[PDB]
């Protein structure tokens, strides 16, 4: 998976 | 807003994930529909004088610019809010605001810290990222000149998102 297209803070709810 | 990805990791303390991905930012960089081509370079300059220097060397760098004082902080509301109380409350309305947007914290960095804050940006359609920018816009403006006082190049990053405002 691309580089910018992976969260580095976030998550899905 | 892919632009808003890349200026979120290039303010974030520098990861050693950034001299391995370069390739693929530089491309991304390059390819930028937000971006005038001006700028676009600028930030690419940004990054290769970035990954030119050691990790390490770098990491040092930025921290002494950025957790060494509060003038230079990248937590929002420690420039909006003088009261720590006011700041409480605008973190939860902001925490909220992530939920709505079915977003969750999965990390151990407040809700105003502006890469994650532009992590959430980038996120929205078009109009919805740049209103967000809109918004704190005087904060991007300070920050933006106090860096150029320090004649600190990441100055350039804080005018890149003043111009993405616009």
């Amino acid at each position: 998976s691309k580089f910018l297209d992976r969260f580095r803070y976030f998550k899905q709810k | 807003m892919i632009e808003l990805v890349i200026v979120s990791r290039l303010l974030e303390y520098p990861d050693a994930a950034l001299w391995q991905h370069q390739q693929e930012m530089f491309e991304a960089i390059a390819a930028s529909k937000n971006l005038p081509k001006e700028d676009a370079h600028a930030l690419g300059i940004f990054l290769r004088d970035l990954t030119t220097m050691d990790p390490l060397d770098a990491q040092a760098q930025y921290s002494e610019l950025f957790d060494r004082g509060r003038a230079t902080s990248l937590l929002l509301f420690e420039h909006v809010h003088g009261e720590s109380r006011d700041r409480g409350q605008a973190m939860v309305d902001l925490l909220a605001q992530y939920e709505q947007h079915g977003l969750q914290l999965n990390s151990r960095e407040l809700p105003d810290h502006l890469p994650l804050y532009l992590e959430y940006l980038a996120q929205l359609p078009q109009s919805e990222a740049v209103e967000g920018l809109k918004d704190i816009a005087p904060i991007l403006a300070l920050l933006s000149a106090r860096l150029q006082q320090r004649e600190s190049r990441y100055a350039v990053l804080f005018d890149l998102l003043l111009k993405l405002a616009n």
